[PDB]
């Protein structure tokens, strides 16, 4: 009940644009009366079918061969993280075995189990297979709070879909909620901005269109320098109130030395393998 | 062995044995697998080398019955470690054999063959300067219904019998459930059990 | 942004060997350092400090972006800084992407992405 309720609140939020993607649930337990009521409150957008993901007959029943993606939620509060990871690995194996070319989004509790999973022959991270590793992302968010305190809160609030909430009281909560009302989006931007610098289109977009750009599509570039020119046909990683606002970014045309210091890729510092007693 | 000596010791036409042992796992009895390879109607130059990859605790809980055989080696690693399987020359073996001891301790009928399936997929998803799909591989499964995950090109159906499944018809999978006809065969013909045994 | 880069090369290396391996310095290695790093900076000193009491977030956003190639996605504002009375509380909170018209106070911190040297 809580897993589906939280998923449907984020998937069907009014701040996204007018998407009409149907949601089909596959589970081997008959839903209780409160889940049946939750599906009745979403009667035109949610369907449930009772079956096992490990059964090719059930996979054909839910028409997984024509689905746009398959999402595999995980039990974050399970007693045995290893057992939960093994079960999720088996589910991924079964889905890929039935249909190798299905986009799979899954939650993985540990990082070694994520490494175990990515060895699957059909597991293609380029095609869109995303293993959202909870321990990895949470420890990365904690580390970014060590570079700038509050950044874990800053990042987490950019994903959850939230409407504007306003109250008459002058309290820190009003300002906080006003800040929380913005999410990170992604869309293609006008030919009227091709040929300009990234700082220039940022100061243009900032309050005239009311849109802030963090990055653009040498592909994924976090906060480009002043020396980079906007390619034709590119997309911007906007932060905005919603998706219907970032449409402006498109719909505008002048409407006014042998030391090994690093890893093999040159992205992390490195040293020789220290003994445990040396660092104790 | 370890990583260094395994990698520099050239191996080809060998047998690689992948064991998911544990300190609490049951004894597989690897003697019965080694002895047929070690039989004397092969010349000594024709004896395929054997290397075991698995938990060092489980290897030191079974080595007490394998010290009188030649051409054997242990590598104390993980059967799912890509580095170990590359160091063991997995692409040049005459067989890879995948066995699991943790099959009776747990009762889930879903995770019994998870390790074996994952190891098989990891070996089949290897790039060699040829792919890992052409490697000679055999794996032992506890549940016959888990055989559908071994191959991807084949069509899968739970109703289809194990003998009819493609990975078994190719000699890629083996389960102890196919031996149940030996009761009836043995009874009707008393010499069949000794002909098979020899 | 979160793991400080994990390009497909590193994801292959950690999948094959399951450890970071050290590399000798190369021109491509020294080019791979150029990517932005997240920062906080103070509003009480340095070139930004003329945005004292009553400054506009739009002025700060504009001058930071124009002159230091730097832009801010939020303010780490003190909880009690909106009150009239002084307080000993040092707790702050994240304000995300505020209006151009949004009002500054001199005790503030700014979240931003900054260049590499
Ligand atoms: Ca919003
Ligand atoms: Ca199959
Ligand atoms: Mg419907």
């Amino acid at each position: 009940l809580e897993s589906v309720s939280n998923f449907l609140k984020d998937f069907l939020h009014k701040d996204r644009d007018d998407v009409n993607v149907e949601i089909v649930f596959l589970h081997n337990i008959s839903p209780n009366l409160e889940l049946e009521a939750l599906f009745k409150r979403h009667f035109t957008q949610v369907e449930f079918y009772q079956g096992s993901v490990l059964n090719p007959h059930d996979l054909a029943r839910v028409k997984i061969e024509s689905a746009d993606a398959c999402l595999i939620l995980a039990n974050k509060y399970c007693a045995d993280p290893d057992a939960e990871d093994a079960s999720n690995i088996m589910r991924v194996i079964s889905i890929k075995n039935y249909h190798p070319k299905i986009r799979i989004i899954t939650q993985m509790l540990q990082y070694h189990n994520k490494a175990h999973l990515l060895n699957i022959p059909s597991w293609n991270w380029k095609e869109g297979d995303d293993a959202i590793c909870l321990a990895e992302l949470k420890l990365g968010f904690i580390a970014q709070s060590c570079l700038a305190q509050g950044l874990s809160t800053m990042l987490a609030n950019l994903f959850s879909m939230r409407s504007f909430i306003k109250i008459e009281e002058d309290t820190w909560q009003k300002y906080y909620l006003e800040g929380v009302s913005n999410e990170m989006y992604t869309e293609y931007l006008s030919s009227a901005f091709v040929g300009l610098s990234f700082p220039t289109v940022c100061e243009l977009c900032f309050v005239k269109l009311k849109l802030l750009m963090i990055a653009i599509e040498s592909r994924i570039l976090i906060n480009p320098g002043n020396h980079l020119k906007i390619q034709e046909g590119t997309l911007g990683f906007f932060i905005a109130s919603d998706a219907k606002e970032v449409k402006r970014a498109f719909f505008y045309c002048k409407a006014c030395s042998n030391v090994k210091k690093y890893d093999s890729t040159g992205m992390f510092h490195w040293c020789a393998p220290k003994e445990i007693e040396k660092v104790i | 062995l370890t990583r260094s000596e395994a990698a520099m010791t050239v191996l080809s036409g060998h047998v690689v044995v992948c064991i998911f042992g544990d300190v609490s796992s049951a004894l597989i009895g690897l003697r019965n697998l080694v002895m047929p390879l070690r039989a004397s109607n092969f010349h000594y130059h024709e004896l395929k080398h054997i290397v075991f990859v698995g938990s060092i605790e489980y290897l030191k809980r079974e080595w007490e019955t394998l010290h009188n055989f030649p051409k054997v080696s242990i590598l104390p690693g993980t059967p799912l470690s890509r580095a170990d399987l590359r160091a063991v020359n997995i692409n040049l073996c005459d067989m890879c054999v995948i066995l699991s001891a943790n099959q009776n301790n747990i009762d889930d009928t879903s995770l019994q063959d998870k390790e074996c399936i994952l190891a098989s997929l990891n070996i089949k998803s290897m790039q060699f300067d040829t792919t890992g799909v052409n490697i000679p591989i055999i794996t032992e499964l506890v549940n016959d219904t888990n055989v559908q995950f071994l191959d991807q090109d084949d069509d899968d159906d739970p109703d289809t019998e194990l003998y009819l499944t493609q990975p078994f018809a190719c000699g890629t999978a083996f389960a102890v459930s196919v031996l149940d006809s030996l009761m009836s065969a043995t009874y009707f013909n008393d010499n069949i059990l000794t002909l098979i045994r020899t | 942004l979160v793991t400080g880069g994990a390009t497909p090369e590193l994801e292959a290396l950690i999948a094959e060997e399951n450890a970071l391996r050290g590399g000798y310095s190369t021109p491509q290695t020294l080019a791979n350092r150029d990517r932005c790093r997240v920062a906080q900076l103070a509003l009480l000193d340095g070139p930004f400090a003329d945005l004292g009491d009553g400054g506009c977030y739009g002025d700060l956003f504009c001058k930071a972006l124009k002159t230091y190639n730097m832009l801010c996605f939020g303010i780490y504002r003190l909880r009690d800084a909106h009150l009239s009375t002084p307080s000993q509380c040092t707790k702050r909170y994240v304000i995300t992407n505020p209006p151009y018209e949004f009002e500054l106070v001199p005790t503030d911190l700014i979240f931003c992405l900054m260049q590499f040297d």
